[PDB]
This record gives C-alpha cells, sequence and structure tokens, in this order.
C-alpha cells in the first residue's frame, strides 16, 4: 500500500 | 516445537578469551 | 628576538622527543594502524543511520604535526 | 515495550521491541545491582516458551565503578548465564568493571566507538556462542534449512541448506588448541521454493485442491496464498534482509478445526479429517462453503 | 570435508605480492592479486550472467581485499571449486553454493555479477547466523 | 579540593563520589557555621570579607 | 623499478632508482594533486605527507 502522512 | 539438539556449556571451553585482559 | 628564537629551538627540540609521529589519525576511527587505514569505509551524513556514504580511508596526519625540529 | 517476559523473536515481536528502544529517554542515577536482578530474574520463568538454550545476557552501558559481584554470586554461581558486556560511545568512564563482567561470566567484552563501527561488533557474540559446538565434534554436522526468504542475487524464494566448517590444522598432534575453537565459516546450498513444487503436481486435481507443507513452527514451506514479496509489519509512515515467514493460520481462514490439524502436523503425526469449511475466494470478494 | 582438509595444509603466507592469487571479485565492471574476464552466458534457471568455470568472490565494502588475511583465504579457498563443479555435473540442478567465511567473504558458483549502496555481509545472513550458534 | 574532585554529571546521575562529598559537605558547613557563631557574639560583620563569609555561610545553610 | 623522481614537483620528469617501493608524497590537506612520486620510502618535510607501496608505480 501507499504511505500516509504523519 | 524447538529444535532438540542443543551445544552449550561444555568442559574443554577456554572462557580466558575476552576483550580486556587478551587485549 | 635572539633569545626567544632560541626558546623556540629549545621547545621544539622537547616536543619532537615528545610528539615524534603520534599525532597520525586515519578517517576511519576504528584503524589504528596505516596498514589497516586502507580501502573505503561507510560515513553516515549528520549521524543519520539511513544515509550511508562510502568514503575511502586515509592515513593522514595533523595539520601542525611534530616530525622534526 | 509491553512484554514482561520472554517472546519469540517474529518480525512482529520484532517491531515491538525495536519502536520502543528507539523511544527511550535518558535520566537518573544508575545502579547495576537492580539491573542485572531483573536480567537474572527474566531468564527464570520457565512458565512461558523458551528455547531452552544459551541464555545470554547483552549489557549495553558506557562505564562505571560498580562490580556488582554479590548478584554475580547469587544467581550466576553455576556458570549457566552468559554476559556481554558492550562499552558504547566515546567517554572518559572506567571501563573496568565492564571488562571483568564479561571474563568472570564466559562472556566478550565489546566496544562500539562510533556508529561506523556496530555492524561489525554486534555479530561476533556468534563466536563465543559457537564455542561448546565447535568443541562437540562430528555430532553438532547436521544440516538445518532455514525459512523462506528472498535470494540476494534475484532469484525468487529459497530455503538454503547449512553445514559449519572447523578450524582443525594440528589435528594430528592436538596440541596448538588457540584458535581452533572458531568455525571457518558456514556452507549452504539454496533450494529454491519452484523445485520443491515441481516435485507437487496438482495438474491431476480440481483448482481447489492444493499442497501445502509448514515448518515446526506453523510457518508455510509452500502455499497457494504464499507470494514472492516481505511480510508487513505495521502501517507503513514517510517522514531479502527479512525472511518470509507466514504462519499456515494466517494463509487461509481460521477455524477451530484448523488450528488441530495445525497443532498435529507440528508434532509430526499423520492423519486424515473431513469437514465443512468457510474457504476464501481468490478474489477476495467472495466466501462459500 | 575439502573445505576442512585443505585448510589444514593452507602454509599461511605473509607477503601475497611476489605469488599473486587468481580470484574474480563480482563487484567490479590493483596490485598483488590478480582479476579473471568470465565469458558469462545468459542461461535459464537462473537469470543473470552465470559462468561454469570458476566462482565469484564477495568481498564487503569496508573490508580491503588484500589485507594478509583476506588474501590468505583466497588461497586456500580455490581447492573448493573443484568440488564446486563435481557436485552440480553429478546433479545439474544445484542452484547456488555458497562457502560464508568467518572474514567476510563468500565464494558462491556459479560465478555471476552482483546486483545504489552495497551493504551486504555474509555474516549477517539468515542461512549464516543459523549454522554459527545454536538457539 | 572537594569542589574540585565533585564532577558534574548529564541530567541527574552520579556516581559514589558525588554522593560521599555531599556528605562531606556538611561537616564543612558546619565548621563554618561554628566559626560564623562565635564571632558575631563575640565582634558584634562589616569587616567585608567577614561579611563575604557571612553570606557563603547564610547561602549554604 | 621506474618512479619519476624529481625536485621541481611541476614538470614532474623521470628518474631511475633501485628501491622496490614507489612513493607517494603529497600535502596534507590538498591531496588530490601529488607533489613527486619516485622510489624509496623518504621523510616528508612540512607541509607534506607520504605513502608507500609494495611495488613499482603502484603509487596512482
Ligand atoms: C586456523 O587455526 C590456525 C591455528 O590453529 C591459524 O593459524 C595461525 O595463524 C596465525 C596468523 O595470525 C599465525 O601467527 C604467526 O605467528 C605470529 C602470531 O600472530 C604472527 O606475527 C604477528 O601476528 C599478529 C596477529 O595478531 C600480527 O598482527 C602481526 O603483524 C604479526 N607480526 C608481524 C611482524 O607482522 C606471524 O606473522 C604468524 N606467522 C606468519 C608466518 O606470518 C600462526 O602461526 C598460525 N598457526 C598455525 C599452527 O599455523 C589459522 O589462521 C586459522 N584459520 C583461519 C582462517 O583463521
Ligand atoms: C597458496 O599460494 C600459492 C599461490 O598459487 C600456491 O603455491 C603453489 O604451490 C604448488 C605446490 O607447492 C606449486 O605446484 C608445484 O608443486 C610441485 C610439487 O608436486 C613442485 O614441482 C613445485 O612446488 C610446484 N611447481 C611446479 C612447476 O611443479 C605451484 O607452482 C605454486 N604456485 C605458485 C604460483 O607458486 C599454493 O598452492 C596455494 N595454496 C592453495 C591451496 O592453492
Ligand atoms: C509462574 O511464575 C510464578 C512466578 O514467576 C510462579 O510463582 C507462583 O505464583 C503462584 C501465585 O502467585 C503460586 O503458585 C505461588 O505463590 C508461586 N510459587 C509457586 C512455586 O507456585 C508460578 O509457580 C509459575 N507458574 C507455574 C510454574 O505454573
Ligand atoms: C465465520 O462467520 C461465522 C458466522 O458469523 C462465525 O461462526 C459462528 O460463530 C458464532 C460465535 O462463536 C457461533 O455461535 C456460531 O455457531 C458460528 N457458526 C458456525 C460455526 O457455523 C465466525 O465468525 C466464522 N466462522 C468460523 C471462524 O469458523
Ligand atoms: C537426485 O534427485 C533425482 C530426482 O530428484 C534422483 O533421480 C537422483 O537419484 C538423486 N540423486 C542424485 C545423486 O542425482
Amino acid at each position: 500500500c501507499e504511505p500516509g502522512a504523519a | 516445537k524447538g529444535p532438540d539438539v542443543c551445544f552449550d556449556n561444555n568442559v574443554l571451553e577456554d572462557y580466558t578469551d575476552c576483550g580486556g585482559v587478551s587485549g | 628576538v635572539i633569545v626567544t628564537t632560541l626558546l623556540q629551538f629549545m621547545f621544539a627540540c622537547i616536543g619532537v622527543q615528545l610528539f615524534k609521529g603520534k599525532l597520525y589519525t586515519c578517517s576511519d576511527s576504528s584503524k589504528q594502524t596505516e596498514a589497516e587505514c586502507k580501502g573505503n569505509y561507510i560515513t553516515y551524513k549528520d549521524g543519520e543511520v539511513d544515509h550511508p556514504i562510502i568514503q575511502p580511508r586515509s592515513w593522514e596526519n595533523s595539520k601542525f604535526d611534530f616530525d622534526n625540529v | 515495550s509491553c512484554f514482561q517476559h520472554l517472546v519469540q523473536a517474529n518480525v512482529r515481536n520484532k517491531k515491538v521491541l525495536k519502536d520502543a528502544v528507539n523511544n527511550i529517554t535518558a535520566k537518573g542515577i544508575t545502579d547495576y545491582k537492580k539491573g542485572f536482578s531483573f536480567a537474572f530474574e527474566q531468564l527464570l520463568n520457565y512458565n512461558v516458551s523458551r528455547a531452552n538454550c544459551n541464555k545470554i545476557i547483552m549489557l549495553f552501558t558506557d562505564g562505571g565503578e560498580e562490580r556488582a559481584q554479590e548478584i554475580f554470586n547469587k544467581y550466576n554461581k553455576d556458570k549457566k548465564v552468559r554476559v556481554f558486556t558492550f562499552s558504547v560511545g566515546q567517554h572518559n568512564y572506567d571501563r573496568g568493571p565492564i571488562q571483568w563482567m564479561a571474563c568472570e561470566n564466559k562472556g566478550y567484552y565489546y566496544e562500539i566507538p562510533s556508529i561506523g563501527a556496530i555492524r561489525i561488533n554486534t555479530q561476533e557474540y556468534l563466536d563465543v556462542l559457537g564455542r561448546p559446538m565447535v568443541l562437540a565434534g562430528d555430532k553438532a554436522k547436521q544440516v538445518q534449512w532455514t525459512n523462506v526468504y528472498l535470494d540476494a542475487l534475484e532469484l525468487g524464494l529459497v530455503i538454503t541448506g547449512t553445514l559449519p566448517v572447523f578450524n582443525i590444522t594440528g589435528q594430528f598432534e592436538n596440541k596448538t588448541n588457540l584458535k581452533n575453537q572458531l568455525i571457518l565459516g558456514v556452507m549452504g546450498v539454496d533450494v529454491s521454493l519452484e523445485d520443491i513444487k515441481r516435485l507437487t503436481p496438482r495438474f491431476t486435481l480440481c483448482p481447489n485442491g492444493y499442497y501445502f507443507a509448514i515448518d515446526p513452527n506453523g510457518y508455510v514451506l509452500l502455499h497457494p496464498n504464499l507470494q514472492p514479496k516481505p511480510i508487513g509489519v505495521g502501517i507503513p509512515t514517510i517522514n531479502s534482509q527479512e525472511p518470509v515467514t507466514l504462519d499456515f493460520l494466517d494463509a487461509e481462514l481460521e477455524n477451530d478445526i484448523k488450528v488441530e490439524i495445525r497443532n498435529k502436523m507440528i508434532d509430526g503425526e499423520s492423519g486424515e479429517k473431513t469437514f465443512r469449511t468457510l474457504v476464501k475466494s481468490q478474489d477476495e470478494r467472495y466466501i462459500d462453503k | 570435508l575439502e573445505a576442512e582438509k585443505v585448510q589444514a595444509a593452507h602454509q599461511w603466507r605473509e607477503d601475497f605480492a611476489s605469488n599473486e592469487v587468481v580470484y574474480y571479485n563480482a563487484k567490479d565492471d590493483e596490485p598483488g592479486s590478480q582479476r579473471i574476464k568470465p565469458v558469462f552466458i545468459e542461461d535459464a534457471n537462473f537469470g543473470r550472467q552465470i559462468s561454469y568455470q570458476h566462482a565469484a568472490v564477495h568481498i564487503p565494502t569496508d573490508i580491503y581485499e588484500g589485507s594478509t588475511i583476506v588474501l590468505n583465504e583466497l588461497n586456500w579457498t580455490s581447492a573448493l571449486d573443484e568440488v564446486f563443479k563435481k557436485n552440480r555435473e553429478e546433479d545439474p540442478s544445484l542452484l547456488w553454493q555458497v562457502f560464508g567465511s568467518a572474514t567476510g567473504l563468500a565464494r558462491y558458483y556459479p560465478a555471476s555479477p552482483w546486483v545504489k549502496i552495497d551493504l551486504y555481509d555474509v555474516r549477517r545472513r539468515p542461512w549464516y547466523i543459523q549454522g554459527a550458534a545454536s538457539p | 579540593v572537594a569542589l574540585a574532585i565533585y564532577i558534574p554529571f548529564p541530567e541527574d546521575d552520579s556516581n559514589a563520589t558525588n554522593s560521599n562529598l555531599e556528605r562531606v559537605e556538611y561537616l564543612f558547613l558546619i565548621i563554618f557555621t561554628v566559626e560564623a557563631f562565635l564571632k558575631v557574639i563575640a565582634y558584634g560583620l562589616r569587616n567585608g570579607w567577614n561579611l563575604l563569609d557571612f553570606i557563603i555561610v547564610v547561602v549554604g545553610l | 623499478r621506474i618512479c619519476y623522481i624529481h625536485k621541481a614537483s611541476l614538470p614532474r620528469a623521470t628518474k631511475t632508482c633501485v628501491e622496490n617501493t614507489c612513493y607517494k608524497m603529497f600535502i596534507r590537506t590538498q591531496r588530490e594533486y601529488i607533489s613527486e612520486r619516485g622510489c624509496g620510502c623518504p621523510t616528508a618535510m612540512w607541509p607534506y605527507q607520504t605513502e608507500c607501496c609494495k611495488g613499482d608505480r603502484c603509487n596512482k
């Protein structure tokens, strides 16, 4: 899956 | 279930091979 | 002036027998011999383990040594 | 960690322990006597699953002036637990008691001055741990098969054999025995998972039939759901090194009966079983019976 | 057995410059050691340019391949290649056969060029750690 | 000399020597308190260095 | 056997030798430019440093 954000 | 062969605590082992007394 | 330069020569002579060739160092801190300080080694940018960069290993003397008078 | 005992070194249990030693903060006075009373008491549980084998303690300090000769005489007086001491960092503290801990406890003193020596130093405790196996003679020469992992040279999913080699120069007289306590190296021959699949033909069955085999851990060796990609450990975040260990119960839907078959197959038994199941479809959108 | 017997007669040398060892360094496109230029043939089974004549040698980046310890191995890990060949000839299905030495160098057969930054060390591989000790 | 030995540690750490010098710098305060107690009821603080001694003593207590 | 020895570091002229160690005399900071190759393992004055080899023309 593609990464997220943090 | 783990391996049934184990190898530790042998009598004829030279423990006097540290890195502070032999270096 | 002559006294000052004579004391300069004197202190240089004492310092030679004190730091004669002991001021060598390697780029990699884990090697402490010119023979060992060879090839390449890994250097990490700003102490980050995720950015390794290959550098050569060099036996470099200090900028101001004490090898001779 | 959230763990209070010894846990197996999975790919998941090894991520909880690497996200918690990446968060610690330094504050307070040091106390080796309390610290080593914890370590010797956590390797005494026997309530939980354990390897029941080499029992090592791996101290990560900088320096100190405490020898803790009492703690090392209450628990570890029969020389059953090794103690490896690491003196990490660039500092000036007395590394004297630390060198004494390793020698008196059948260990080794390792020094990590900078980040460049981390990779070569935290891999040599396998030379100390290999001493009791080298002296065992030709009874430790047993082929061992690793878990399924991706090859370094891109080849797919492979399993590798293993057989150590012994420094046996001067064995005719048996007089040196100074460096003959270390292994020369470890060999290996790769067996690709595709090679095993040729030995299990499936075209005489309907598409719903298949073969699978498991480790004595539940990890599948071959399975229709085993894909040539590394397994996941959590939600990714952006700001071949690990084996492909997929458990049998996590490869297909889990039942109460399937756990019974998994335990029997781990034990090494033989048998048959017929039972209605819920089998997930290949498109991961349907389920039938 | 052949890696044990051959090591028992290495006759430890000190200056590996007058007599040079011949080996194929995988990580390449130097005095004291001669390299070989292999022929290579794209093949099935494997997917890379494999060579059925010698075995490549992988030495990690932070290991100087002309030190007196690395060069002293490469001399006794050269009778292995005759056993790397008889094994495959008897059973043509053999895949990679590798000898992971304790000095960091690994000699695998059949020879093939190695795969950004390189951080491979044979002493950390799972197939090596499981055989160097017990659980 | 006690202050010379003391050695500071990052973020509250301490060895045994710092756990003994903090004990010694209680006798080293009682001595000065005893000295300062006799002078006031003997000499009635305005000598300068006597005033400095008084400030360091009261800050010590 | 052959490594170029000269006094003026700029022209880099060639001179014969007999020692089996070819050296490399460079500055302690600007090491890219090689001031003086040659034969033997001599002593470096200031500001200079020497690396010595095992064969002829090993320095490169
Ligand atoms: C398998 O085990 C055998 C022994 O069981 C082992 O063979 C031994 O190898 C060492 C190499 O270090 C030989 O040492 C000779 O004697 C001294 C002692 O080291 C060396 O002189 C110095 O050695 C140190 C090593 O720390 C070095 O830093 C130093 O530079 C050396 N001195 C100088 C002036 O350079 C000698 O150099 C060395 N002999 C020669 C001819 O060079 C032992 O003699 C070997 N023992 C036997 C019985 O042959 C072998 O290496 C092991 N196999 C592997 C793969 O490690
Ligand atoms: C370690 O270093 C050397 C690098 O190749 C090798 O030295 C070789 O030793 C061989 C045996 O001593 C020599 O072969 C011939 O052996 C016969 C004895 O049956 C003798 O005639 C001579 O000693 C020798 N020469 C001739 C012409 O017959 C090799 O010539 C010699 N090679 C070199 C380059 O000198 C060692 O073999 C090597 N060890 C291993 C295990 O490879
Ligand atoms: C599990 O470990 C604990 C301590 O680590 C063992 O201690 C027992 O705890 C229970 C209740 O606290 C009681 O049985 C006793 O008070 C403790 N001692 C013994 C000897 O039982 C406990 O025994 C372990 N469980 C086992 C071995 O099944
Ligand atoms: C798949 O879904 C079924 C139905 O939702 C679940 O199995 C039921 O679970 C409940 C609660 O334990 C039981 O009371 C029922 O008897 C079960 N149905 C059966 C056995 O047919 C469960 O979530 C899944 N079934 C599994 C895992 O076997
Ligand atoms: C190897 O396996 C093949 C088939 O898998 C078999 O025919 C052969 O006898 C085995 N042994 C050898 C030495 O080839």
